[PDB]
């Protein structure tokens, strides 16, 4: 199995579809230096499924609320990205290698680790008690977390203040 | 030099037959007006448009005399 | 670094070109016992044992040995530096006796050894730190409405006014002191900083006057050891006298004075009525554009622009703006060098800071 | 490697210098943890504690650089504490 | 007016020696605006810009730009400083430089000698 | 700049006091700038001469054949067919 | 009256904003105020082309 045919599978990997196949995303030969850094690659594309399953279920019943909308639609502005990063990499196949793609995807590699642990501490949080949960993030310190939770509340508490400038009602 | 003053010679020539055709059509414009509507025809304009806008300034320079 | 002088009659002012402040501020004053001479604050200090002298009492300087001290304490004790190693750039009053101009470029270059220097008109100064080349220009401490055009003053249209903020502190100590209170000592201090903090200048006079005498709505206090004075009508009677000398016994306002336009060509008095640029500590008094913009507006053509430019920073436009001009590219190749000096002498001054 | 452990304790510290332990009637709200101290602002270790405890019975009513023999941030603490106390002083008097 | 020069330099300024760079900036401030000085209507300046604005197009956009300055009257020389200084082919021409704008940023890095854009191998 | 050079010679006025016509002129010109019409220059010119020949001119409609020759004789004309379809006009 | 200066002062951003001038929300204020001043704008035109110039030798 050549290297080249691995750097094919992986770029598919990074969205959920599968050599590579599914909860490690375990490989199946080839050299033990090659299955390795694939193992750690390919999970990487697992988290992606994470943080997609709950922009999916979420997005189907209708009683998820005002708030739960602007935070399911604020976890796709910051899914194009990682679909324009995907097309650039798929564009130098035609040269990269396993190695070069450690330094590409080391930075994505914390932002599909914040959204992916950001969508469990908010499970059956509706309302403003989610808007009180995704601000639980920012007590962080970590200037590149605390800079990126910090902009997802600016867009989740948009709706609790479209309230506040018009709390629990009883019909 | 020279081709630079047989140009300006082939200029004042045109204009001075536009100036011709210019009266016996009995269009009220005058050698000076008629250098502006020449210049602008040159770069592309329609003169359905052009036309209807001197036919206008001139119809307001009444209401202020 | 170059260095910038602003010689004030009341308080010269001096630092670094560059810089957007003056770094050290001291009064114009030497004294000698009644250490053996005295200058700035020192010199205020200990007045009670000294004969204090003030060498640029009116904005020109009378006694250039007091006037060399002054300089030599600018540079020793205020800056810390070495004339020697740094270009200097000096102010003048408006009107400047051309001897004058000799003489300070003389003692720079030879008894300082300034490797460069120049030396520059305050107006002119502050209208270029307002931005602009053109306009009229200043009320110090002891002393003017200068026309600038395209950088060059004006000579022939320039006025001076012996009305300052010497005598405003003096007329306020006098009808406070008829208002029952006693400022008559050298009590000039305080009531030079009452006048510095609470005084105004009002937009109509006599409306303010009735005001004051029907209610206590521009009342201020003060406080002393503790005792708290009030000050009244005085807040803006103080400062009307620039308007109206009269009140201190002179025979033209400051609205008046700026009959300069008047004196200058046709042509750019319009460039002058829009831009009149206010400068120095005594153009301070809140309320004083207002009141210059209606009182101009009163004696100009009813057609006439007019505007006036009263910038926070004007108490040091004129630092600021030999700041500005020190610094500039173009300006470099201004400077008169020791060489330039030793080749033509003082009266190279002339030719080189026209 | 003195560039490089400069360019972390310059970034290692910037929230530490965007906030002494409080609590939950006033000499027990916010307390010195002696432990703590970094024994180069040990000097100053009661100027800061009693900075900020002036700036919050005033709230709830209504830049630094370290460097070596000279102490630029040991002067910059003072004139921020001599401010903290003008604004409560003052709103008491 | 000595001050609002002063807080133009800082706006101006990009933010992070900016203590000294504020005192030479005031210099270039100071000495490029005096140059001008040593050496016309004001709402035809804006037709003759709203002229070109039709041209290529965008009509509503220059029918927008003169309904303002009508009611901008009801402050001339603030004017007079501004004028001083397909839909889809255009959407699949810009997602595709920039998967040229992004392949060639760090393959300009990633192969080259050892070293080269890397900051802390430059210590 | 050139529209308001033209609203100053058939108005007699300066650019600061004539600025609601030039407002009328941007509004016409513009959203009209690009030609309507197939350009040439052969049928505006059969349409100058049946005009004179209407008025009993017929020597001037001899004339301008004369004249609408130099015009390529010369050749610092680009667009001949604007300026004689507006010249038509007037 | 501040609430007038402040539409006044709105409107002139979007014309600001067409018209591709690199001004921000506070570079215009700034410049507002300091034209509201009497300054002739010929010139800050070249002061904040060349500000923008030594700026990017520092980058």
């Amino acid at each position: 199995i050549t290297e080249a045919a691995l750097v094919r599978d992986i770029l598919y990997v990074f969205q959920g579809i599968d050599n590579i196949k599914m909860n490690c995303y375990k490989v199946e030969n080839l050299s033990r230096s090659l299955r390795d850094t694939a193992v750690r690659l390919s999970e990487l594309g697992w988290l992606h499924n994470k943080i997609r399953r709950y922009t999916d279920q979420r997005s189907l019943d209708r009683s998820f609320g005002l708030v739960g909308q602007s935070f399911c639609a604020a976890l796709h502005q910051e899914l194009r990205e990682y679909y324009r990063l995907l097309s650039v990499l798929h564009s130098q196949l035609q040269s990269l290698t396993l190695r070069r793609l450690l330094v590409w995807t080391y930075d994505p590699k914390i932002r599909l680790k914040t959204l992916a642990a950001l969508v469990d501490h908010c499970q059956g949080r509706k309302g403003g008690e989610l808007a009180s949960a995704v601000h639980a993030y920012t007590k962080t310190g970590d200037p590149y977390m605390r800079s990126l939770v910090q902009h997802i509340l600016s867009l989740v508490s948009h709706p609790v203040l479209s309230f506040l400038y018009r709390v629990a009602s009883d019909p | 030099a020279a081709a630079a003053a047989a140009n300006l010679n082939a200029v004042r020539e045109t204009m001075d037959v536009l100036l011709e055709i210019s009266r016996i059509l009995n269009t009220g414009l005058d050698m000076e007006t008629l250098s502006i509507c020449v210049r602008l025809c040159e770069q592309g304009i329609n003169p359905e448009a052009l036309s209807s806008v001197i036919k206008e300034l001139r119809k307001a320079t009444e209401a202020l005399k | 670094a170059a260095l910038v002088v602003d010689n004030g009659s009341g308080m010269c002012k001096a630092g670094f070109a560059g810089d957007d402040a003056p770094r050290a501020v001291f009064p114009s004053i030497v004294g000698r016992p009644r250490k053996d001479s005295y200058v700035g604050d020192e010199a205020q200090s200990k007045r009670g044992i000294l004969t204090l002298k003030y060498p640029i009492e009116h904005g020109i300087v009378t006694n250039w040995d007091d006037m060399e001290k002054i300089w030599h304490h600018t540079f020793y004790n205020e800056l810390r530096v070495a004339p020697e190693e740094h270009p200097v750039l000096l102010t003048e009053a408006p009107l400047n006796p051309k001897a004058n101009r000799e003489k300070m470029t003389q003692i720079m270059f030879e008894t300082f050894n300034t490797p460069a220097m120049y030396v520059a008109i305050q107006a002119v100064l502050s209208l270029y730190a307002s931005g602009r080349t053109t306009g009229i220009v200043d009320s110090g401490d002891g002393v003017h409405t200068v026309p600038i055009y395209e950088g060059y003053a004006l000579p022939h249209a320039i006025l001076r006014l012996d009305l300052a903020g010497r005598d405003l502190t003096d007329y306020l100590m006098k009808i406070l002191t008829e208002r029952g209170y006693s400022f008559t000592t050298t009590e000039r201090e305080i009531v030079r900083d009452i006048k510095e903090k609470l005084c105004y200048v009002a937009l109509d006079f006599e409306q303010e006057m009735a005001t004051a005498a029907s209610s206590s709505s521009l009342e201020k206090s003060y406080e002393l050891d503790g005792q708290v004075i009030t000050i009244g009508n005085e807040r803006f009677r103080c400062p009307e006298a620039l308007f109206q000398p009269s009140f201190l016994g002179m025979e033209c306002g400051i609205h008046e004075t700026t009959n300069s336009i008047m004196k200058c060509d046709v042509d750019i008095r319009k460039d002058l009525y829009a831009n009149t640029v206010l400068s120095g500590g005594t153009t301070m008094y809140p309320g004083i554009a207002d009141r210059m913009q209606k009182e101009i507006t009163a004696l100009a053509p009813s057609t006439m622009k007019i505007k006036i430019i009263a910038p926070p920073e004007r108490k040091y436009s004129v630092w600021i703006g030999g700041s500005i001009l020190a610094s500039l590219s173009t300006f470099q190749q201004m400077w008169i060098s020791k060489q330039e000096y030793d080749e033509s002498g003082p009266s190279i001054v002339h030719r080189k800071c026209f | 490697a003195q560039e490089l452990c400069l360019y972390l304790t310059k970034a290692a510290s910037a929230p530490y210098f965007e906030v002494v332990e409080e609590h939950e009637y006033w000499d027990q709200r916010y307390t010195i943890v002696q432990q703590q101290i970094p024994s180069f602002l040990q000097k100053m270790a009661d100027k800061i504690l009693s900075t900020g405890k002036y700036l919050n019975v005033v709230r709830e009513c209504g830049e630094i650089i370290y460097t070596l023999k000279e102490r630029a941030y040991v002067e910059q603490i003072e004139k921020a504490f001599n401010y903290a106390s003008k604004v409560l002083l003052d709103f008491l008097m | 007016i000595t001050q609002l020069f002063d807080d133009l330099c800082e706006a101006l300024l990009p933010a992070a020696n900016r203590k000294r760079a504020k005192r030479s900036l005031k210099k270039v401030a100071y000495n490029a605006l005096f140059t001008n000085l040593f050496q016309l209507p004001a709402r035809n300046k804006i037709l003759m810009l709203s002229f070109d604005l039709r041209v290529g197009g965008l009509g509503p956009k220059a029918d927008r730009l003169e309904e303002l300055v009508e009611e901008l009257e009801a402050v001339g020389s603030v004017l007079d400083l501004l004028v001083q200084l397909m839909d889809v082919q255009s959407l699949i021409s810009r997602e595709e430089c920039l998967c040229h704008s992004m392949i060639q940023e760090t393959l300009q890095v990633m192969e080259a000698a050892p070293g080269t854009g890397l900051p802390t191998v430059g210590l | 700049v050139l529209l308001q050079n033209l609203c100053c010679r058939i108005l007699g006025r300066s650019e600061a006091d004539v600025a609601q016509q030039f407002q009328y002129a941007v509004r016409v010109i513009g959203s009209n700038f690009a030609p309507t019409v197939e350009r040439d220059e052969f049928l505006v010119a059969e349409k100058i001469k049946k005009e004179l020949i209407r008025q009993r001119r017929e020597a001037d409609a001899a004339l301008f054949s004369e004249l609408h020759r130099k015009l390529h004789s010369q050749g610092v004309l680009k667009n001949k067919w604007s300026i004689l379809y507006l010249l038509l006009s007037l």
